[PDB]
C-alpha cells in the first residue's frame, strides 16, 4: 500500500 | 514569396522602409506550415538584426514583423529556440510587453511562450529576465471578460508555460506569484483558457506533496471537480490529471477531493471511450484506493468497485495494469469486510485471466492481491472456499505455471501460495 | 503543444 506518483 | 537572398538585401540596405517590407516577407515565409526556412533564416544571420528591429518603438509595425517573425524561429527545434536565445531576445520581448499596442505586446507573450516551452533552463531564464512581473501586470484587470479572448488564450498559455516541466520544477516563489492569477483563470468561462489553466494546475501538482498542498490551499479542488465534469474533451483530460495529481498526496490531500465530489464522476470516466482517460480515471482510483480505510469505503459506497472489475475485465492493457494496481491497494489496506465485498462483486475471474498476461510487473502486482485476499480469508477461517474458488475459474492453473519462470519474485510468491493453500 | 508557430 504506497502511492505512485507519475 | 521573396527569397533568402531579397530578404538580407533588404535587411542589410540600411533603409528602415526597405528593412520593414524585407521582414514582413521574412514573416510570411516563417508563417508557412509545410517546411518554412527556419534554419535558411538562422544561416543568413538575420536573427541579430531582428532582435535590434523590437527595440524600434519609433516603428512599431517593423516591430510587429520582427516579433512574429522570431517567434515562429522560436517555436522550432531546441536549437532554432537557441538562436533566437542567444540573440538577446528575452530582454527585448519583455519590453515589448509594455507597448501600448495591444497586438504586439500580445506576440511578445506568444514568443516568449515559445522560449519558456523549450525545457526548464530557458523557462528560468525567461523568469530570471523578470518576464513574470509584466505578464501578470497585463491581466489586472477587476474581470476578465473585459480583455480580447485571443490576447486572454495567449497569456493563459504563455503562464502555463512558466508552469510547465520538471528537473527543476519552477521556482516556488514564481508559483507563488502566478498562481493567485492562475486560480482566476481557472474560473473563467472560456474552453480554451480553462483547458490551458487545468494544464498549469496538473503541472504545479506533479512532484512533492508540499508543491500539492501549495496548490490544494488555493481553494482549486471544487473547481477542478467541476471542470472533470465537463463535455470538453480538452477540459476533462488535465482537469482529470490534476486530481490524479492531488491524490498521490497525504491523505489530508486525497480527502479534499473526495469531499468535493469527485467520486461521483469516476462512472463516466471509468466506462470514458477515451482510452487515456480510463487510464488517468484507474490510476486515480489506484491511489485512493491506497488511502484509509474510510476513504477505501467511499469507494465502495459510491458503487466504484463494479466499475473497477469491469475495467479488469475488458480494458486497454495499460488501463488493466492500473487495476491490477487498484486491487492490491485495496486488498492491502481494507478491512476484511471490504475484502469480502470486493470478492463478492466478481474480482477473481478477471483477476485470473490476467495471471497469463506476458508482462511480469502485472503478474506480481495480481499474485501480490491474491496473498492480501487469503491473508483476509484466514480471518475468516475460509480458506478452502477461496481455494476451491480460484480452482473453479483456472486460476490454480496459471499460479502452478508461474511456480516456475525467470522472474525471482513471482515464483517465490507463487511457491508461498501453492504450499500454503493448494495442498 | 509546447510551442506554438503563428500562421496566416
Amino acid at each position: 500500500e504506497e502511492k505512485r506518483k507519475r | 514569396n521573396w527569397s533568402v537572398e531579397d530578404i538580407v538585401k533588404g535587411i542589410n540596405s540600411n533603409n528602415l522602409e526597405s528593412q520593414l517590407q524585407a521582414t514582413q516577407a521574412a514573416r510570411k515565409l516563417l508563417s508557412r506550415e509545410k517546411q518554412p526556412p527556419i534554419d535558411n533564416i538562422i544561416r543568413a544571420g538575420l536573427i541579430p538584426k531582428f532582435v535590434s528591429f523590437l527595440g524600434k518603438t519609433d516603428c512599431s509595425p517593423i516591430q510587429f514583423e520582427s516579433a512574429w517573425a522570431l517567434t515562429n524561429i522560436a517555436s522550432g527545434t531546441s536549437e532554432q529556440t537557441k538562436a533566437v536565445v542567444d540573440g538577446g531576445a528575452i530582454p527585448a520581448f519583455i519590453s515589448l510587453l509594455a507597448s501600448p499596442h495591444a497586438h504586439i505586446s500580445e506576440q511578445a507573450v506568444w514568443a516568449l511562450g515559445n522560449i519558456a516551452g523549450d525545457g526548464s533552463a530557458f523557462r528560468d531564464l525567461v523568469i530570471k529576465h523578470g518576464a513574470i512581473d509584466p505578464l501578470l501586470a497585463l491581466l489586472a484587470v477587476p474581470d476578465l471578460s473585459t480583455l480580447a479572448c485571443g490576447y486572454l488564450r495567449n497569456l493563459t498559455w504563455t503562464l502555463s508555460n512558466l508552469c510547465r516541466n520538471k528537473n527543476p520544477a519552477p521556482p516556488l516563489d514564481a508559483v507563488e506569484q502566478i498562481l493567485p492569477t492562475l486560480v482566476r483563470l481557472l474560473h473563467h468561462n472560456d474552453p480554451e483558457v480553462l483547458a490551458d489553466s487545468c494544464w498549469a494546475i496538473s503541472y504545479l501538482t506533479d512532484g512533492p506533496n508540499e508543491r500539492i498542498e501549495m496548490v490544494v490551499k488555493k481553494g482549486v479542488v471544487p473547481q477542478l471537480v467541476k471542470l472533470l465534469g465537463a463535455t470538453e474533451l480538452p477540459i476533462v483530460t488535465p482537469a482529470l490529471r490534476a486530481i490524479g495529481n492531488i491524490v498521490t498526496g497525504t491523505d489530508e490531500q486525497t480527502q479534499k477531493v473526495i469531499d468535493a465530489g469527485a467520486l461521483a464522476v469516476f462512472p463516466s470516466l471509468l466506462t470514458n471511450p477515451k482510452t487515456n482517460i480510463q487510464k488517468e480515471a484507474t490510476w486515480t482510483m489506484s491511489n485512493i484506493t491506497a488511502g484509509r480505510q474510510d476513504q477505501i469505503q467511499q469507494v465502495v459506497n459510491h458503487g466504484l468497485v463494479p466499475f473497477l472489475v469491469g475495467v479488469l475485465s475488458k480494458a486497454d492493457f495499460k488501463t488493466q495494469k492500473e487495476a491490477a494496481w487498484a486491487i492490491t491497494n485495496y486488498t492491502s489496506g481494507g478491512t476484511v469486510e471490504q475484502i469480502v465485498y470486493l470478492v463478492h462483486c466478481g474480482i477473481i475471474e478477471p483477476l485470473m485471466n490476467l495471471l497469463s498476461a506476458k508482462d511480469t510487473k502485472i503478474i506480481q502486482v495480481i499474485l501480490d492481491a491474491i496473498s492480501n485476499i487469503f491473508q483476509a480469508a484466514e480471518k475468516l477461517g475460509e480458506t478452502e472456499k477461496l481455494s476451491i474458488m480460484i480452482e473453479e475459474c483456472g486460476g490454480l492453473d496459471k499460479i502452478e505455471a508461474l511456480q516456475r519462470h525467470e522472474n525471482e519474485s513471482v515464483y517465490k510468491a507463487s511457491l508461498n501460495l501453492i504450499e500454503k493453500y493448494f495442498s | 503543444q509546447r510551442k506554438r508557430q503563428k500562421l496566416m
